[PDB]
């Protein structure tokens, strides 16, 4: 055996036993059936980054949107965005912020 | 001068033709005489004898 | 089930052609040609003159009933007249070229709007 | 099985050792004799041309033929041009004098 | 200027070294060719995009040899001095550490010239480094290397008289006031087609490429595909337009058609090749050609989206290079039969040849993706079958290109391992310019 | 040749001569392909030829 | 003559070579170019420079002239809705003009005319419908469109 | 289309605005197509049912103007001599 083949890892339980694949290539995505010791870790962290991410770009698109027409009715981006305009429903009527008719025609 | 936009001299012409420019004080040439024999070797009117002298 | 067996391609250990770049060695057997079809036989053992002898009855068989129809059939086969609109909303759909409202044949300028309707290609100046 | 370094780095060349070292050459590609030759007659290929039949009318009409077809093509384009943005007929090259070059202070 | 002087200097010190220091030697020549990047990239600092045409003048009395600032010489000189250091990391001896110094010297020189005798005197001084660079004893080609010089000497040689001939004509070389003189336009033009439709690939007279270019070393073929075919480009850009313009309206159909034949011609000689390199030799006539026809068809943004086609070919063709110099390097051979399976052996490797093979052939997020469209913006605005017949070839480049990609890279596995870290290195700054030109260009 | 009962041998060869197209059947196939692939050019130019038939019937009828 | 040709050149080169500006003002961003009645400007080469410097900065203006306006036609229309086709035609006429005069102005010297509307393609078949009904054969041509954008 | 002359709009240009109406949509059973989408659109998933008399108007108002369409047609054929009277 070579010296430098104590220092890579056996192939993982994953593979088939009967499969070779020359385990010294380098692969960018992790190669040959991949399955590291401490996995469930690492994909908690990862999923902690990306909970990261995906805050910063709710942030982004929430400040970057722009509305050219007010909508028809109450919509759930009023609980989280106060450039949202007012309400005009179908009939041209101005509504309230929870898309309800304002009083002197409601009930 | 030198713009991503347009090449100037592309469209910057002349409007007019140009009168003839004067070169010296003297506008006569001076040359030499050509001999007979190439004056009469020009001539391609006969073409029997332009053949003849060529 | 990875890790199957397959059977590789020999190695050439003949003179090549001059034009040996038509067949796909990728490493095992078997190669293929460049293209598929463009030499070897075809499946079911059919030829170019097969189908182009079948095609030169078929495609006129398909391109028959649309010559037809569009030389002798126009809009008064269609029991009703299409959609109506008021002036003002009827005016800016008609503008389309691509519009099914050209076919009113019940409309005033049906003529004039027929007319202005013809494809052109080249923009005239 | 050979050692090219020692434990605290430091190269060898292993010039007078027995094993063979690994190197640049390492994983050369063995040489097929035909496919070298195939190689070697491809990158000749001139030597090969010959004014046979099928040379000069493939010559004839692929080549000339496109040439002039391309050369036809650009001078329509060059004259549609021409006659779309307002211009005359232009000179281009054993045209007889006529007019090169717009004026920027022209209306056309 | 004095800067320049500074520069040329401490470069020529490489000689001087003792050769038995390898280090300092290696360390000094790598040092000589990063430094006019730094300089370079100071200059583009230095530029008032909303000033004159012409920045940073400087004039050498009445030895010709005047130079200057435009945008498209900037964005050349700035891609020539990111290519020259990836050259110095593929030498391994002083002759060609020094014959690339020269090299950049001259091309430098050549790019911001002002004068035509100028530019006649700096660009071919480098005609005898490119024939020893190309026919070295053991590993070159003397007949690629007697091809090039023998055709670019031709052309100059049609050049010349007509340079003497407006120089006579108004008494300067000068290009502020060649433009602005009454010259005889019909005999400059033709001159100055000769030599530029030889350094751009123009057929007929483009033979010597597909010998050049594979014979040279991976550093030599960088450089000549990166950097030599667009100084025919700047020469169009920078001195003929402005000097002859009648000329270049009166040879356009002859210009256009030459470029419509080359273009076609050559994406159908690419399909038959054989030869790795030879591949990615002749695709970048086709690329000439589209800028050709760019640059000539003078329409709405013409300059700006030549220049962004040289830029785009410049950073993408020398990758490609890279790579199948590294495959002939650890491997011995260019011959596409001796390479299948090359994504199991190489990922690395491949991933980059899939990713320069697809900015090749034009695909967005790539800076050819943006340049062909603009170059096609002004090719459309004089015709429109102009543009056609470039926009329906695009399956005859992806016909060759995934060809060649699919041949070396699937199939069973053999051939060399992975990149190194130096390869990678070679590599790198070639793809994060084309990641910033081809998503965020302009600002 | 451990897999040649298995998968088959090689003794059975390809049959190509690699030889080019005839030369009568190249040139029908390249007409019809430039026919096909470049048809806005064959539009234009019988625009252009239609265009310029209806100024010659202008001048002819015009001038009389 | 050839001396008033003369002194005028000296006259320029004089001003030319006696010039200086300052306070925020860029040269070779003029505000003006400089009127003559010569026959081939670059007969003198400053005015030539001077004229290249002006001709420049409006080719870039008339640029940005259409970025403004193609900003504001996108917001008329997105916030007109399906009522666009009735409220928003000026504004894309506007912006459709301020293409063409970024287009055709200072064109170069081989590229057609750019009509944004078809309004040169229409306007021609206008004419042509006139002179085939004087020539009294029928009309081989297309009859010419009221509006072909929702500009022009 | 003299002998079927056409109703009048019951909905102006504004209401059909306000209503985002599309523009082919914008003929003479107008009003109730705002209705019609008025209703189905604020309904959810039983829109069918509690709709039902909004949509049932709304085609029956699209069969009274698909009979004038077949009436014009005919009269149309009719004074062509394509139909005999
Ligand atoms: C340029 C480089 C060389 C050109 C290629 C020609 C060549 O080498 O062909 C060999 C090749 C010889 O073939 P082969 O394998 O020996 O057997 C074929 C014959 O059986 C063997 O016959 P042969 O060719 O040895 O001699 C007998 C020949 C009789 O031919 C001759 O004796 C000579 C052929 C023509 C006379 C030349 C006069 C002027 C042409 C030059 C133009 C200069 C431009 C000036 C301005 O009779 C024929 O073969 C019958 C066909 C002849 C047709 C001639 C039509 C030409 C007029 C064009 C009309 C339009 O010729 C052919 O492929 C056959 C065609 C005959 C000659 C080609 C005629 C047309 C091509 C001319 C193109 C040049 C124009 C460029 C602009
Ligand atoms: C003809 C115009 C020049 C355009 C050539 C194309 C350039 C290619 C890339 C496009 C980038 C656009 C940059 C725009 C802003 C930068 C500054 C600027 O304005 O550009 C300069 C010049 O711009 C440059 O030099 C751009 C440099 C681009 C070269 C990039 C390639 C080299 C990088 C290689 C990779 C490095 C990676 C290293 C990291 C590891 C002047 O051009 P204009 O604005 O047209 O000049 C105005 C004309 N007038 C004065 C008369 C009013
Ligand atoms: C050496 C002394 C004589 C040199 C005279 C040169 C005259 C022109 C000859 C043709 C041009 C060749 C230029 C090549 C420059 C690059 C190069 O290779 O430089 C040389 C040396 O070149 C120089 O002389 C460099 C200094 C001159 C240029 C710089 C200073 C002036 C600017 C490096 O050393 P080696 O090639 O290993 O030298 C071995 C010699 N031999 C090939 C014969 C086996
Ligand atoms: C024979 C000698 C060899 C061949 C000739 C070389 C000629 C010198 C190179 C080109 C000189 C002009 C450089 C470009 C430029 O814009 O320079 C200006 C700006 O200066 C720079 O920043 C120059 C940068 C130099 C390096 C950039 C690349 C240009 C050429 C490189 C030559 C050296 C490369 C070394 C490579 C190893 C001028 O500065 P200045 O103060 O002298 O002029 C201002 C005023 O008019 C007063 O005269
Ligand atoms: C040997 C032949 C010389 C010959 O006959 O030339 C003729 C007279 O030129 C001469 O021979 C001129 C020289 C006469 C003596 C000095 C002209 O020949 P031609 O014009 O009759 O040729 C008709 C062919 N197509
Ligand atoms: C002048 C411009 C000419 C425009 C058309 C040029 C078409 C050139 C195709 C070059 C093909 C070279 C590469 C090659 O053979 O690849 C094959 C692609 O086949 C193919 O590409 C076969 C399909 C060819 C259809 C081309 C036109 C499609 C639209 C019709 C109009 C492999 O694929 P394979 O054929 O072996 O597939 C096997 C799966 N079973
Ligand atoms: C610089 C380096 C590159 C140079 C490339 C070669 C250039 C050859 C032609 C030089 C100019 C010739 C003179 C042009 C004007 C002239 O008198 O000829 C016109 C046609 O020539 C033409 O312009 C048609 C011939 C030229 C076609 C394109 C060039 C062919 C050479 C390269 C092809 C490579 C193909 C590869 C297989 C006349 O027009 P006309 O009398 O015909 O008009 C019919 C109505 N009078
Ligand atoms: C044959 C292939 C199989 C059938 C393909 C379809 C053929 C249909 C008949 C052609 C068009 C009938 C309408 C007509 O002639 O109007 C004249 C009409 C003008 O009449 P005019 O007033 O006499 O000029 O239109 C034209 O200018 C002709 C346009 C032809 C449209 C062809 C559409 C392309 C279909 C692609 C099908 C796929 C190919 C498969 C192989
Ligand atoms: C590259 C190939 C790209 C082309 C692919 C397929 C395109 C097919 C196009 C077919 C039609 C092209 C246009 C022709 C009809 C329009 C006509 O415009 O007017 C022509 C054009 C326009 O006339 P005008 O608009 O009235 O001035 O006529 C000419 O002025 C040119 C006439 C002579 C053309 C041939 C000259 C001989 C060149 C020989 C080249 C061979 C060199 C070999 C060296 C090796
Ligand atoms: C070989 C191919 C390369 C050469 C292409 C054809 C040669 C064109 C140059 C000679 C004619 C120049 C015409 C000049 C002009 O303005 O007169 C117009 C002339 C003017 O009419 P007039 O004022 O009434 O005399 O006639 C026309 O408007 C129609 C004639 C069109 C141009 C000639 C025919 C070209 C047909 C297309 C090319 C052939 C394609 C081959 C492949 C087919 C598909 C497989």
């Amino acid at each position: 055996e070579p010296s430098w083949a104590k220092q890579l890892a056996p192939k993982s339980g994953l593979c088939p036993p009967e499969f070779h694949y020359n385990r010294e290539i380098w692969y960018p995505h992790g190669g040959f059936y991949c399955d590291p010791k401490g996995w469930r870790k690492n994909t908690l962290l990862t999923l902690g980054g990306i909970g990261v991410l995906l805050y910063m770009t709710f942030s982004y698109s929430t400040a970057n949107e722009v509305r050219h027409m007010p909508p028809k009715g109450w919509i759930p981006s009023i609980m989280w965005n106060s450039n949202v305009p007012d309400p005009v429903d179908f009939r041209g009527r101005k509504l309230n912020r929870d898309g309800t008719l304002p009083e002197g025609e409601s009930s | 001068v030198f713009s991503g936009a347009f090449n100037t001299p592309s469209s910057t012409t002349a409007r007019e033709p140009y009168a003839k420019t004067k070169s010296s004080e003297a506008e006569y040439g001076v040359d030499t005489p050509v001999p007979a024999s190439a004056l009469k070797a020009a001539d391609k009117h006969d073409a029997l004898a332009y053949a003849v002298a060529n | 089930g990875a890790g199957a067996p397959v059977k590789l391609a020999p190695r050439p250990d003949k003179p090549l052609p001059t034009w040996y770049e038509l067949w796909w060695d990728n490493g095992y057997y078997p190669g293929q040609p460049a293209a598929d079809f463009m030499f070897g036989a075809w499946p079911g053992n059919m030829t170019e003159t097969y189908y182009l002898r079948f095609w030169s009855v078929f495609g006129l068989a398909l391109a028959a009933p649309f010559y037809y129809v569009a030389n002798f059939t126009d809009e008064t086969r269609m029991p009703m007249v299409p959609q109506q609109y008021p002036a003002e909303v009827r005016d800016v759909l008609v503008q389309r070229r691509n519009s099914m409202l050209k076919h009113d044949f019940s409309a005033p300028d049906f003529k004039e709007v027929k007319d202005r309707a013809k494809i052109y290609w080249t923009p005239m100046y | 099985e050979a050692k090219q370094f020692t434990p605290d780095g430091k190269y060898m060349p292993g010039i007078f050792s027995k094993a063979k070292p690994l190197d640049r050459s390492t994983q050369w590609v063995h040489k097929n004799p035909y496919i070298e030759a195939w190689y070697y007659r491809r990158d000749h290929f001139e030597n090969e041309f010959v004014w046979n039949y099928r040379t000069t009318i493939e010559a004839l009409w692929f080549l000339g033929g496109f040439t002039a077809a391309a050369y036809a093509l650009s001078v329509f384009a060059f004259r549609q041009a021409d006659r779309r943005s307002g211009y005359p007929k232009r000179q281009i090259l054993g045209d007889e004098p006529a007019m090169v070059l717009p004026d920027e202070r022209q209306f056309y | 200027m004095f800067i320049s002087v500074l520069l040329i200097l401490f470069a020529l010190c490489v000689t001087l070294i003792p050769e038995a220091h390898y280090h300092m030697v290696r360390v000094w020549s790598f040092v000589a060719t990063i430094i006019p990047m730094w300089v370079v990239t100071w200059m583009w600092w230095n530029f008032d995009a909303s000033g004159h045409g012409l920045q940073m003048l400087v004039i050498l009395g009445r030895s010709h040899l005047a130079f200057g600032i435009d945008g498209v010489a900037l964005s050349l000189m700035l891609l020539t001095t990111v290519l020259f250091p990836i050259c110095m990391m593929l030498l391994r001896t002083v002759a060609g550490f020094m014959t690339f110094i020269l090299l950049e010297v001259l091309v430098l020189s050549a790019l911001c010239v002002l004068d035509l005798l100028g530019f006649y005197i700096l660009f071919e001084a480098s005609l005898i480094l490119l024939f020893l660079l190309i026919g070295r004893a053991p590993y070159g080609s003397l007949e690629a290397a007697y091809k090039i010089v023998l055709y670019t000497m031709a052309g100059s040689l049609v050049l010349l008289p007509t340079l003497f001939m407006i120089y006579s004509e108004c008494g300067t070389t000068n290009v502020l006031y060649m433009t602005c003189a009454y010259n005889h336009q019909t005999v400059l033009g033709w001159g100055l087609l000769a030599v530029l439709a030889v350094k751009i690939p123009l057929m007929p007279v483009h033979l010597w490429l597909p010998e050049a270019h594979v014979a040279a070393p991976t550093a030599g073929s960088v450089l000549l595909a990166g950097v030599l075919l667009k100084l025919g480009g700047i020469g169009f850009l920078r001195f003929m337009l402005p000097v002859v313009p009648e000329f270049c309206v009166s040879v356009f159909p002859l210009v256009s058609t030459l470029c419509l034949v080359s273009f076609l011609f050559s994406t159908l000689s690419t399909l038959r090749q054989i030869d790795l390199k030879k591949i990615v030799a002749y695709s970048s006539i086709a690329h000439m050609s589209m800028v050709t026809l760019a640059i000539f068809s003078q329409s709405e943004f013409s300059a700006y989206s030549s220049s962004f086609l040289m830029i785009a070919h410049g950073l993408i063709s020398p990758a490609l290079f890279l790579i199948v110099g590294i495959l002939y390097d650890r491997a011995h051979t260019k011959f596409i039969l001796y390479f299948s399976g090359l994504g199991a052996s190489m990922p690395i490797g491949s991933t980059l040849f899939f990713l320069f093979t697809l900015g090749n052939l034009a695909f967005p997020l790539f800076p050819n993706f943006i340049a062909e469209v603009l170059c096609m913006v002004s090719i459309f605005a004089v015709h429109e079958l102009l543009a056609y017949v470039f926009c329906v070839c695009q399956v005859l480049g992806a016909a060759y290109g995934f060809w060649a990609f699919n041949r070396v890279v699937h199939g069973l596995p053999r051939g060399p391992a992975d990149v190194t870290r130096t390869e990678f290195h070679t590599v790198l700054p070639l793809l994060i310019g084309a990641v910033w030109l081809g998503i965020k260009p302009m600002a | 040749t451990s897999l040649d009962h298995v998968f088959g041998d090689n003794s059975n060869k390809l049959n190509y001569n690699f030889e080019p197209m005839g030369m009568g059947s190249l040139f029908i196939r390249t007409m019809v392909m430039v026919g096909v692939f470049f048809f806005p050019v064959f539009i234009m130019i019988n625009d252009d030829y239609k265009y310029t038939s209806f100024l010659d019937k202008v001048a002819a009828a015009k001038a009389a | 003559s050839v001396e008033e040709r003369q002194s005028f050149h000296d006259k320029v080169n004089d001003v030319f070579k006696n010039l200086t500006g300052e306070a925020g003002k860029r040269w070779a961003r003029p505000d003006e170019p400089i009127l003559h009645t010569l026959n081939d400007e670059k007969e003198e080469p400053h005015i030539f420079f001077h004229n290249t410097n002006y001709r420049t900065s409006r080719k870039y203006i008339n640029v940005e002239k259409t970025k403004i306006l193609r900003e504001q036609a996108l917001e008329c229309v997105r916030a007109a809705g399906t009522a666009r086709y009735h409220k928003c035609t000026e504004v894309m006429k506007r912006l459709q003009a301020a293409v063409r005069v970024a287009s055709n102005v200072d064109r170069g010297p081989l590229a057609r005319k750019r009509d944004v509307g078809f309004i040169y393609h229409n306007n021609r078949l206008r004419e042509l419908q006139q002179q085939a009904a004087e020539l009294e054969i029928e009309n081989p041509f297309p009859a010419p469109a009221k509006q072909a954008t929702g500009g022009y | 289309a003299d002998r079927f002359p056409p109703p009048p709009m019951k909905a102006t240009q504004e209401q059909m605005d306000a209503a985002d109406v599309p523009y082919h949509y914008r003929d003479y059973c107008a009003h109730m197509y705002i209705d019609y989408k008025e209703c189905r659109l604020t309904s959810g998933f039983s829109w069918r049912t509690k709709c039902a008399h909004e949509l049932h108007a709304y085609n029956k108002c699209e069969y009274k103007e698909f009979k004038r369409r077949v009436a014009i047609a005919i009269e149309e054929k009719r004074r062509r001599g394509l139909i005999a009277a």
